[PDB]
């Protein structure tokens, strides 16, 4: 299977240099262009450049001329993209993408590595079930909640039963402030289905190599 | 390098309904070679763009007959006939032919729904937050129509503006919808100075609010 | 006739000659690496 692996995030200081990977497996990687791609939050599409493993031709997008550095290495068929001088205006999703064969299309891309630059410091979520309120109206749905707050950076995965609800489910965009990130996520079951049967707030955060579950519990 | 500028920048449609993206470039995107090198890519939220067309008119596999791409030199139109729901996200246009390459603006296409008033819930602060010292009261207003809304906050009857974190979801993929969260942080010593605490949502759905309160200590 | 060297081509049906192919890139032959 075409397969181009970045990794999911990293955080980098203002004013350090980055070198973001794009591991190809599945296919020949020197007879394939391969393309850096900026998304900014809520803004559009940015071709960086794209480059030939096969000889390293490189063409730049004329914004990133002096700022961007695309190298290959094919022992390793990795892909690589240097930025210096890291700005919060760096802050963004840089996306692979391989060219198809023939040069008419964009078949396969990575995940993207979203780059946060911030000089905050790593620190875990604390995870709070929310229950219903004593004495809350009941009707024939119930809604549950989780509330993650304190963490940094992003992201934070939130899933209910290890997957297993997924159709009731909002989590909501974290929001920061005092560099410090809070999210919360609910869901909404039947009221016949709980407490009689459990439900789960799971939580994760990378960046400080933390899992929380918790059992929502009735007040 | 050659500028692909898309409109509108956001295009709301009813389920069934036809939506028409134009893509306008800086220069002729015919080729050296004489074929023409426009591309069509859709991106959903937290996903990599997806393709559904090249080379103007080609539909990738699996994309159907209703995704129709059009155009010539400097003027190219992607139309959606028969929206449907999961339609939803940000349409680029693309040009492969002049070096270097370049993504058009993006057009988000938005979906037009029946008004819905939201579903409201609200939380009192966790024990274990409590144990901390924090204090955070969350009110949650679930699956409404259209996104515009109003949340106050009040404690004994008196509005409280400091203190709130609001977050919005993006329009839900399935039922068109919206919902949002809002977070009023306070600390434990002022969380215990009053008793009712209340979330109003003021929606166009209803001239009157939704109220949904408690009183701490119940 | 094939298409020689930095004649614009079609790497969809590449008319370049022997041990050229069309550049992907610039769509004119050139060498084949």
């Amino acid at each position: 299977q075409v397969q181009l692996q970045q990794p999911g995030a990293e955080l980098l200081r203002p004013g350090a240099s980055v070198k973001l990977s794009c591991k190809a497996s599945g296919y020949t990687f020197t007879n394939f262009w391969m393309n850096w791609v900026k998304q900014r939050p809520g803004q559009g599409l940015e071709l960086i450049g794209m480059i030939d493993p096969s000889d390293s031709e490189t063409h730049y997008n004329q914004m990133f001329k002096d700022k961007a550095t695309l190298t290959v290495d094919k022992s390793s068929s990795t892909a690589y993209m240097q930025l210096s001088s890291l700005t919060s205006e760096d802050s963004a999703v840089y996306y692979c993408a391989r060219r198809d064969y023939y040069g008419i299309l964009f078949d396969y891309w990575g995940q993207g590595t979203t780059v946060t630059v911030s000089s905050a410091k790593t620190t875990p979520p604390s995870v709070y079930p929310l229950a219903p309120g004593s004495a809350a109206q009941t009707n024939s749905m119930v809604t549950l909640g989780c509330l993650v707050k304190g963490y940094f950076p992003e992201p934070v995965t939130v899933t209910w039963n290890s997957g297993s609800l997924s159709s009731g489910v909002h989590t909501f965009p974290a929001v920061l402030q005092s560099d410090l990130y809070t999210l919360s996520s609910s869901v909404t079951v039947p009221s016949s289905t709980w407490p009689s049967e459990t439900v789960t707030c799971n939580v994760a955060h990378p960046a400080s190599s933390t899992k929380v579950d918790k059992k929502i519990v009735p007040r | 390098d050659v500028l692909m500028t898309q409109t509108p920048l956001s295009l709301p449609v009813s389920l069934g309904d036809q939506a028409s993206i134009s893509c306008r470039s800086s220069q002729s995107i015919v080729h050296n070679n004489g074929n023409t090198y426009i591309e069509w890519y859709l991106q959903k939220p937290g996903q990599s763009p997806k393709l559904l067309i090249y080379k103007v008119s080609n539909r990738f596999s699996g994309v159907p007959d209703r995704f129709s791409g059009s155009g010539s030199g400097t003027d190219f139109t992607l139309k959606i006939s028969r929206v449907e729901a999961e339609d939803l996200g940000v349409y680029y246009c693309f040009q492969g032919s002049h070096v270097p390459f370049t993504f058009g603006s993006g057009t988000k296409l938005e979906i037009k729904r029946a008004d819905a008033a939201p579903t409201v819930s609200i939380f009192p602060p966790s024990s274990e937050q409590l144990t901390s010292g924090g204090a955070s009261v969350v009110c949650f207003l679930n699956n409404f129509y259209p996104k515009d809304i109003n949340v106050k906050w009040k404690i004994d009857g008196s509005e409280r503006q400091n203190g709130v974190l609001n977050s919005w979801t993006d329009q839900d993929s399935k039922d068109s919808t919206y919902s949002m969260s809002s977070t009023l942080t306070l600390t434990k010593d002022e969380y215990e100075r009053h008793n009712s605490y209340t979330c109003e949502a003021t929606h166009k759905t209803s001239t009157s609010p939704i109220v949904k309160s408690f009183n701490r200590n119940e | 006739d094939c298409l020689g060297m930095f004649k614009s081509c079609d790497p969809e049906n590449d008319k370049c000659c022997k041990r050229l192919v069309c550049s992907r890139s610039h769509r004119w032959c050139k060498w084949k690496l």
